[PDB]
RNA sequence: GGCUCUGUGGGUGCUUGGCCGCUGGCCAGACCUACUUCAAAGCCACCGGGGGUACCUACCGGUUGGGGAAGCCCUAGCGGC
RNA sequence: CACGCGGGUACGCUAGCCGC
């Protein structure tokens, strides 16, 4: 009963046919070197994502003339930016076209610190004068607001609503106060009974709506409720806090970037311990934004970098810098969560992309196939030596650099000198207190 | 042309269904091989680039004398544990796919139509139906 | 240095990390469903506004 | 974010059903250009939803004479009545995407559930748009019964011979 | 129960696709660890489970040929039987070829089994596509030749002179010459890696990489010169075999032998080895040969003989193996079955090619059809034999039919993935490993009467004092 | 009838058979897988010239921790040098 | 929850009672 194997070519092709047929055996005598051959793959592919990082992508327009100290973009467009700058000129930008800008005017006197979008189509801009209320989209151009308020101290921030008219300025007498447009002229001032020192910075809960953050110079964060018109909680940090905002897919979730060149993660049910605490900058961090996936940040430091952050990593995806770039005060991401924009002292608003390495557009299904297998393959083999080294090399200016090392220098001495007193003090007989829980100092009702 | 890797996921699909009428003894395993063979033939013909309503045609009749073969020679042999579903739900794809691919063929149309309303699918009736009307108005 | 110098963060013993990697993730060993469906991504971003969620989902 | 768009060419008027949207911050970014100009990268983007051919010259010549004036024509409100989505604008919208700024007003005051963007104003749907007219013969192949080239040249010379009265006062030949 | 079926196809997809017992989620004693770990273990089933499943789309049948009656015998079938009963277009592949004037000749196929190139020994080297009967190259060089073998493709192959290796295209236009390979009388061209390994006739083995042209371990086995080289398919390691009778395994990343199995007590003659590296078969100068597990270092069965001192043995992509001795080789079948724990011996060879007067010296497979490649002294003959043959390859890894753009494509992608040589072990899937002493050092770094008598007899010897000795002599005061 | 080209056989060295697991067999082949006591002595082993030497390798000398062939002795032991 | 083949109440049809 002799039988032998006959291999047609009819096999690879069919006559009248241009398909090469790929028959395809999946036993793993024909495979030899799995694991090696996935990790010289992985190596290649950190290789490669290393050469195409290549995260900026433009500036928009000429910029301002002194520096952007406030931006905002516009949560319900796409391509509505707008930027405030020292000299206290406003610009509307359209991210469509980079090239000049849409509507400017010169808003204030003095810089403009807080700036935002209404929910119809109209900005809102504080300064010390007093917070104004514009038009920039109509059919006139219009250089005069529509609005102004000077009565309340002098303003810092302002924080639109999700949904209505309302929104919450920032004072400096110690209280917030919240004004519902088209029926309110004053507006409501909350405040915590006995507070003095300023609010910094506010911004409204987007996802649970009537609650409301903020940062204050007694290095505290406060919250407020707005159904019942009164503050609800005041915690002491260590350091002061430059932002407050909130996590837009899970509701109780806070950061604050804050003078400790810290960035923590809290609840808003359990101010106990810091939920996560991202460390890496060199100077104080100015902004913090999550992106609108809620999965990632952006910090734009008092030194010249972004830092590009997953939510649970507490350590560096991404640095960006850059010798024109002078310092960095407000950084926001796009509401596609693939770009971000970067308010510098230069004057200027770039736009960089968040994950450097990955170019947007329509891929080929073999294209975003071999990205996804690289992805995967870098989340398995990622930690190996090799592969390890050559994804965390990135270059960093040499005043970052130096810095970072006096202070990790500055940082194993203290633990030094810590260690040092627990072993040879009365504490050594405690549980070591640990470190998210030594982010708060006190917390308060 | 990636009509290889393409290709593959179908069979893939459809490999399964085969397992089960192999270790059933309703079809034996030179008459699998040989199944193997015609929808693998089939396939890359139909995802091939230059491609026709009748290539199409002819791979759906396949596929429904295939259910209707099976059928057949389950009731003689007397099981009730194999469904027709994973081969109306084939059909249902090799349909899809060849509507997306020409849709400026009314034969086409009518014959999904056809075979939409011979296997009592009422309301996927009136979905292609709306389909088909809006393009052939 | 093909040896992994200590354990990744969440893994607890070394049969578990060194049993749980185990499988080639790549399109020659598995097939094109199972490299699909071990190569999806876990957050998949579509392009539009991601708005902030409006009410509660589950 | 674009829903569907309206496409008007000489054989007739097509809307397609946009699937996996343009990126409007990388408009001006070179592999979203080069996504623009392959098929095989923007037909992923682009399904054919509905198409609605002439039924004679004389409607072309009247299509072009009402949608060069400004005026939607009764056809094709029509069709967009046939594919749309039936809704007033209260609490969910429909984005279409046309080419000129007085059809988006009319097609907006007849169907208020629709939000239109033009062309001429919003440069994603411009360039998606343009991406259509770039590969307009292949998106229509299967039910382009002939040619677009010699439809498009003698409706242009009926258009043009209508806005001018030509065979009225041209005679020596 | 009906459900027989399905644990009994779970158990079966374990084995063969499962590439490890399998993680133990009950030990687990983190939760979000537990039900990640138990998403990963319900992920690896389903892959396993579907790679059997989607293993019935294979085309091909393996051949055979089984005895009818109770005296018909496998190994009495002639090969004008095999050519009468079999089909056409592989009744065209037993040729013989009939060079008689220039030497022994020496066969090796490509590894798809394209071309092969046949190397006389007194010059002859010549490069065919055997199936399409065209000869790509032909060409005479003069002085001897030691061995010949094909590169990654049947782009470029390399010839053994009298003192150098030469490597050459496809025309046969002379590349280059390797220099620091002097008197090379065996190579191996690792596939994956791109290492050409030589044993020079000194004993000393040289890994060249291909690709960039360094050689990246000289290696000096320091113990006579070698008789015999093969190459384990599935560790990329070197299978030497000595003449004071033992085999010694390589790698470049050691100078001293990995293993060395001890054998026959002549020389051995002869080795081969399993490409899924289960068993190794070699052949002596005393008149037996023996097959070895691999995987776990031990002697499978007990000796078979050989009638004579066997030049070659090439074993299949399935079981078979090719004895060539003397002037006939012999085909045996079931030496080493993977499933079976304990190996049987058996009786009588699959079939035998007939002892004509040509002095066989070298047997090959071709690596995908079910045809074996005899060069003898006077030429080469091809000879089918119906049950070996990989009837299913990947089109992935190894194509038969290649085109000239598939052969362009897939020639880059193994540049590309070209291995490192120092990702050469015993066991090839280490990577990723835990690094014992350092994992160690790392939790010590993060949580911070009879042998202390020879302890004082190792340390009276220094003599240095050290605080701790002071310690264990006043315990040794005390005892 | 002639030139040219090509093919086969013999010759171009002094005549003792075709094959094999060869003191015997076979040319129609036959039988098929046994049998086993003790791995191995050392040395040599061809790359063009001048130069560099971080890393790898070779050679030489060491250092920590283990390991104990062998040599020596005896209070005899789970011994000791 | 139902999805195959038969005789039924009933067909230019398949809705309903029991089986194979």
């Amino acid at each position: 009963k002799i039988k032998a194997l006959t291999r047609s070519i009819t096999a690879q092709q069919a006559p009248g046919s241009d398909v090469q047929r790929a028959p395809r055996n999946l036993a793993p005598e024909l495979h030899p070197f799995e694991r090696a051959r996935e990790y010289q793959r992985a190596l290649n592919a950190v290789k490669l994502e290393r050469m195409f990082a290549k995260p900026f992508l433009g500036q928009l327009g000429n910029g301002h003339v002194q520096g952007v100290y406030s931006m905002c973009k516009d949560k319900n467009s796409l391509n509505c930016i707008a930027s405030g700058s020292g000299d206290g000129v406003v610009k509307v930008w359209d991210l469509t076209t980079r090239d000049e800008e849409t509507w400017r005017v010169a808003a204030h006197n003095n810089i403009v610190k807080g700036l935002t979008f209404t929910n119809d189509k109209k900005l809102l801009s504080c300064a010390t004068d007093g917070i104004k209320l514009w038009d920039p989209y109509a059919s006139p151009s219009n250089t005069t607001p529509i609005a102004t308020w000077q009565e309340g101290g002098p303003y810092t921030s302002l924080s639109f609503h999700r949904s209505a008219n309302t929104f919450a300025a920032s004072s400096g007498q110690g209280c917030i106060r919240i004004w519902d447009l088209e029926h309110s002229t004053a507006g409501q001032a909350i405040q915590w009974p006995s507070f003095v020192d300023t609010i910094t910075d506010v911004c409204f809960n987007q996802v649970e709506t009537s609650v409301i953050g903020s940062v204050a110079t007694d290095r505290s964060i406060i919250l407020f409720d707005l159904r019942t018109n009164m503050p609800v909680i005041k915690t002491v940090l260590h350091f002061a806090c430059n932002r407050i905002v909130f996590n837009p897919m899970e509701a109780m979730n806070l950061a604050v970037a804050s003078e400790d060149h810290n960035i923590y993660i809290f609840d808003a049910r359990n101010f106990d311990k810091a939920l996560n605490i991202q460390k890496g900058h060199v100077a104080a961090v100015m902004d913090v934004e999550f992106s609108p996936t809620g999965e990632e940040l952006v910090s734009g430091s008092y030194d010249r970098t972004i830092r590009l952050w997953r939510r649970d990593a507490g350590h560096s995806r991404d640095v960006y810098h850059t010798k024109r770039m002078q310092r960095v005060f407000r950084t926001m991401w796009t509401m596609d969560s693939k770009y971000i924009l970067t308010g510098s002292d230069d004057g200027n608003v770039r736009l960089w992309r968040a994950n450097a390495s990955e170019r947007s557009g329509v891929k080929a299904t073999r294209q975003r196939q071999a990205l996804e297998y690289n992805n995967a393959l870098l989340d398995r083999y990622g930690h190996l030596p090799e592969i390890r080294r050559i994804r965390r090399h990135r270059h960093l200016p040499k005043v970052v650099k130096k810095a970072t090392e006096i202070k990790r220098e500055e940082l194993a001495a203290i633990k030094r000198r810590e260690e040092n007193e627990r072993k040879h003090s009365n504490k050594k007989y405690e549980k070591r207190k640990s470190e998210r829980e030594k982010a708060v100092l006190v917390k308060q009702q | 042309a990636w009509v290889a890797d393409k290709a593959r996921f179908y069979l893939e699909r459809a490999a399964p269904e085969l397992r089960e009428w192999e270790e059933k003894e309703i079809f034996t395993k030179d008459e699998i091989r040989n199944l193997v063979a015609k929808r693998s033939d089939f396939e890359h013909l139909v995802l091939a680039p230059g491609t026709k309503p009748t290539d199409f045609l002819n791979y759906v009749n396949w596929e429904r004398s295939l259910d209707r073969l099976r059928a057949k020679r389950c009731a003689r042999l007397n099981i009730r544990s194999v469904t027709s579903h994973a081969s109306q739900a084939r059909t249902f794809g090799i349909f899809e796919r060849a509507v997306l691919k020409h849709p400026g063929s009314i034969e086409l149309w009518l014959a999904y139509l056809e075979f939409a309303a011979q296997v009592k699918a009422t309301k996927r009736w009136r979905r292609i139906m709306t389909r088909a009307l809006r393009l052939h108005p | 240095k093909y040896l992994a110098t200590g354990l990744p963060h969440p893994f607890e013993s070394q049969q578990q990390y060194e049993r749980s990697l185990r499988l080639p993730v790549g399109p020659e060993w598995m097939t094109k469903e199972t490299f699909q469906d071990a190569t999806k991504p876990r957050v998949i971003i579509k392009q539009g506004i991601i708005a902030p969620m409006s009410k509660p989902m589950y | 974010v674009v829903n569907f768009l309206l496409f008007e060419s000489a054989v007739g008027f097509s809307l397609f059903e946009v699937v996996h949207q343009a990126d409007t911050v990388g408009l001006e970014l070179p592999e979203v250009k080069d996504a623009m100009k392959t098929l095989d990268k923007f037909g992923k983007m682009v399904k054919l939803r509905s198409f609605n051919p002439w039924t004679s010259a004389a409607q072309g010549l009247e299509a072009i004479n009402l949608i060069s004036e400004g005026i939607m024509p009764e056809y094709l409100k029509s069709a967009l009545e046939m594919n749309l989505p039936q809704t007033s604008g209260k609490k969910s919208k429909v984005v279409l995407g046309v080419a000129d700024k007085k059809l988006a007003g009319e097609i907006t005051a007849a169907f208020p559930g629709v939000q239109c963007e033009a062309a001429d104003t919003s440069e994603v749907v411009a360039a998606l748009l343009r991406g259509i007219r770039t590969h307009a013969n292949k998106l229509h192949k299967s039910l382009q019964e002939g040619d677009i080239g010699r439809a498009q040249l003698g409706l242009g010379h009926a258009y043009s011979r209508a806005k001018v009265k030509f065979s009225v006062h041209k005679n020596d030949n | 129960k009906a459900e027989l079926d399905r644990i009994r196809r779970y158990k079966q997809a374990q084995k063969k696709y499962g590439r490890g017992p399998r993680v133990d989620i009950k030990s687990v004693r983190d939760k979000k660890l537990r039900r990640t770990l138990t998403n990963l273990e319900n992920k690896y089933k389903t892959a396993a489970l579907k790679a059997k499943e989607a293993e019935i789309l294979l085309e091909n049948q393996t051949g055979f040929l089984e005895p009818e009656g109770e005296l018909e015998r496998t190994y009495k079938v002639r090969q004008d039987e095999i050519v009468k009963e079999v089909a056409v277009e592989v009744a065209q592949k037993k040729f013989e070829l009939k060079l008689t004037e220039l030497g022994p000749y020496t066969c090796e196929y490509s590894r798809n089994g394209r071309d092969l190139i046949l190397a006389g020994r007194k010059g002859h080297v010549a490069t065919m596509d055997w199936r399409e009967g065209k000869l790509g190259c032909e060409l005479q060089l003069g002085e001897t030749v030691r061995d010949a073998r094909f590169l990654h493709n049947n782009q470029f192959f390399a010839v053994a002179q009298k003192k150098y290796v030469y490597i050459y295209d496809h025309n046969g236009v002379e590349i280059h010459c390797l220099r620091k390979h002097v008197e090379v009388s065996h190579m191996e061209f690792l596939p994956y890696h791109f290492l050409l390994a030589t044993l020079s006739i000194s004993g000393q083995l040289k890994y060249q990489d291909t690709s960039t042209g360094q050689i990246v371990a000289e290696i000096a086995t320091k113990h006579g010169t070698p008789v015999s080289l093969t190459q384990n398919p599935y560790n990329a390691i070197l299978h030497i075999g000595q003449q004071n009778g033992t085999v010694t395994l390589w790698s470049p990343n050691s100078t001293d032998p990995l293993v060395k199995l001890l054998a026959h007590r002549g020389p051995v003659r002869s080795l081969a080895v399993d490409r899924e590296g289960r068993y190794m078969v070699s052949t002596g100068q005393d008149n037996k040969m023996c097959i070895w597990d691999i995987r776990n270092f031990k002697e499978a069965v007990n000796s078979y003989f050989t009638r004579a001192p066997a030049t070659s043995v090439a074993i299949s992509d399935t079981g078979l193996t090719a004895v060539g001795w003397g002037t006939h080789t012999t085909i045996w079948k079931g030496l080493f079955n993977k499933e079976r724990p304990v190996q049987v011996k058996v009786d009588s060879p699959y079939m035998t090619w007939g002892g004509q007067g040509q002095v066989v010296e070298r047997v090959r497979w071709c690596p995908f059809e079910d045809i074996l490649g005899i060069g003898h002294n006077e030429g080469f003959s091809s000879i089918i034999v119906p049950g070996a043959g990989e009837a299913n390859y990947d089109a992935l890894e190894v194509n038969p039919f290649e085109t000239k753009k598939q052969r362009q494509e897939g020639e880059v992608k193994a540049l590309l993935n070209k291995l490192q040589p120092e990702m050469i072990a015993l066991d090839p899937n280490f990577i990723g490993n835990l690094d014992l002493r350092s994992e160690k050092q790392r939790q010590a770094e993060r949580d911070l009467n009879t042998a202390l008598k020879k302890y004082l007899r190792k340390q009276r010897k220094k003599n240095i004092i050290d605080e701790k000795r002071l310690k264990a002599e006043e315990l040794y005061r005390q005892m």
